[PDB]
RNA sequence: CGGGGGGGCGAGCCCCGAGGGGCUCUCGCUUCUGGCGCCAAGCGCCCGGCCGCGCGCCGGCCGGGCGCGACCCGCUCCGGGG
RNA sequence: CUCCGUUGCCCUCGGCCGAUCGAAAGGGAGUCGGGUUCAGAUCCCCGAAUCCGGAGUGGCGGAGAUGGGCGCCGCGAGGCGU
């Protein structure tokens, strides 16, 4: 609707109701997600090869 | 050492005092020119108009043509000791403000129709 | 243990892209208006350039020893206030038409404090000391003075501070100042000073009339002119 | 970009220093799919983009 | 930024006692993936109140402040000419 | 002078981007049936509406929100203490 006409809407007319609701699709929320393991966890793998590699060195 | 996080030089803010004038500029505050007596000028008689106080609780006014509506209303509730329930103004094609103010329910316009002087 | 767990540590770093960059000082990477900007480079060329000796000799100034000693001195010695100077005549009508004035009195020595009054009475060899302000706007008015000064075989002397020498006489600013007599008492430490002040300054003029001083680079370009000359000492050094 | 050749490419990077997003519009050199983390700078990698 | 100075994982060289030191480099630390990243944690050092021990810069509770974190100094806001 | 308001100063935070005008056809919330005049009618009236702003003192409901445990006392519905 007519973007002025959500100042009359309730709250829940406009989102959806989670993390990124009514601004991201779902489909790239989960990504958003588990993108957000994979990017953190192997940050932790390259911080243990690094302390691995200063252990031989 | 108050350290400037920031690079820009922004003006400080400086204290700034208010008006103590040694006179007042003018002598005397001027005389309020849109009175209970100078905003009505007068009420109309037309037949387009006693029709309108007859049937629709109105009274027909020539109005200065400075005047609002909170004015006109505020001006023919001080008056006609009346009180008022929305007044609707026109400029008629002469410069003449008109305003045709309907009076509330438990009052009558054919009756201070009589009073005004008007009929 | 006197420690709960859960208060951490969460270390940041600020190395380029990693966490976001904190707040330091940035007074040199700031945008220095334009009095500012100005007024600071006018003291890097008034280095930078070659000055003349006549403007240099308002650089070279007295120390914190001489000074005080100087600032202690006029303390005995400046003009009359006003209010001092209304009951120095209100005391005189007083004393006139009741016990004897023929009112002369003795006006005690003070100070004397303008260019074109201190000029005429060095021209005229009527005073002991001068002391110059270095600061002086119009450099002009006081280019000569130290020259005149030491023809005429008066011991003259810059101080620093046209308001601290301009606030013994009671005003804003003053640009010379002069001791023509003085109390007999007070005669030892004025003859201290003279004799201390004109083995520094009157008798050197063929090395301060000779000096020309700025030529002076930026620190920033004399560190690498000198890193070329460590270049150059250890190619044929070593 | 009209009247122009060359499509540009709307680039985010982030400003290293203020929270926020700087964009910018890099004249897109050819190979630039969209998705790409574009290095710059001086220790920066030497390819496309 | 230019100098300086910390760091230090590391390389060259110099020294060395095999602990280590000096000089040189390197860094100044973010590259596999449309991921997150500000208003500060941590340590330190202090002060107000309040409570407990009572000596109270002992201890608790409540409430603040500064230092490091985030090296120090400068003289041209950075770059290119002249 | 409660608590609130208002203002004074002191501390704290804020990038912007150009003094300003430019649409009766571009951007821009919300009114429509019926009635009515000689001439006017989303304009007047009747009825149905609707937007924006205000609502402080909060006008009134409803949400926040009404458990669980433990411990007693009570047949049991249950009451109380924590
Ligand atoms: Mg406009
Ligand atoms: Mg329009």
């Amino acid at each position: 609707v007519r973007p002025k006409v959500l100042m009359r809407l309730s709250k829940t007319k406009k989102h959806v109701s989670r993390a990124y609701g009514g601004s991201m699709c779902a489909k790239c929320v989960r990504d958003r997600i588990k993108r957000a393991f994979l990017i953190e966890e192997q940050k932790i793998v390259v911080k243990v090869l690094k302390a691995q590699a200063q252990s031989q060195k | 050492k108050k350290i400037r996080t920031s690079p820009t030089f922004r003006r400080p803010k400086t204290l700034r005092l208010r008006r103590q004038p040694k006179y007042p500029r003018k002598s005397a505050p001027r005389r309020n020119k849109l009175d209970h007596y100078a905003i009505i000028k007068f009420p109309l008689t037309t037949e387009s108009a006693m029709k309108k106080i007859e049937d629709n609780n109105t009274l027909v006014f020539i109005v200065d043509v400075k005047a609002n509506k909170h004015q006109i209303k505020q001006a023919v509730k001080k008056l006609y000791d009346i009180d008022v329930a929305k007044v609707n103004t026109l400029i008629r094609p002469d410069g003449e403000k008109k305003a045709y103010v309907r009076l509330a329910p438990d009052y009558d316009a054919l009756d201070v129709a009589n009073k005004i002087g008007i009929i | 243990k006197v420690v709960n767990l859960l208060f951490e540590k969460r270390p940041k770093n600020f190395g380029i892209g990693q966490d976001i960059q904190p707040k330091r000082d940035l007074t040199r990477f700031v945008k220095w208006p334009r009095y500012i900007r100005l007024q600071r480079q006018r003291a890097i060329l008034y280095k930078r350039l070659k000055v003349p000796p006549t403007i240099n000799q308002f650089t070279q100034a007295l120390d914190r020893q001489t000074a005080t000693q100087l600032l202690k001195l006029t303390h005995k010695y400046r003009p009359e206030t006003k209010q001092e100077k209304k009951q120095r005549l209100l005391a005189r009508a007083e004393k006139k038409a009741a016990g004897k004035g023929d009112v002369p009195t003795k006006r005690p020595p003070v100070l004397r404090a303008g260019v074109n009054t201190v000029t005429t009475l060095v021209e005229n060899k009527k005073a002991q000391l001068v002391v110059i302000a270095h600061d002086v706007d119009p450099i002009e008015l006081v280019v000569f003075l130290p020259a005149l000064c030491r023809k005429m075989g008066v011991p003259y002397c810059i101080i620093k501070g046209k308001a601290r020498l301009g606030r013994l006489v009671h005003r804003k600013t003053c640009t010379t100042v002069a001791f023509t007599q003085v109390n007999s008492e007070d005669k030892g430490a004025l003859a201290k000073l003279v004799e201390a002040i004109r083995t520094n300054y009157n008798d050197r003029y063929n090395e301060i009339r000779r000096h020309w001083g700025g030529n002076v680079l930026g620190p920033k370009s004399v560190a690498r002119i000198t890193k070329l000359e460590k270049a150059k000492a250890k190619e044929l050094a070593t | 970009d009209p009247g122009r050749g060359a499509p540009l490419a709307k680039v985010v990077f982030r400003d290293p220093y203020r929270f926020k997003k700087r964009t910018e519009l890099f004249i897109a050199a050819e190979g630039i799919h969209t998705g790409q983390f574009v290095y710059c700078g001086k220790k920066a990698q030497l390819n496309i983009g």
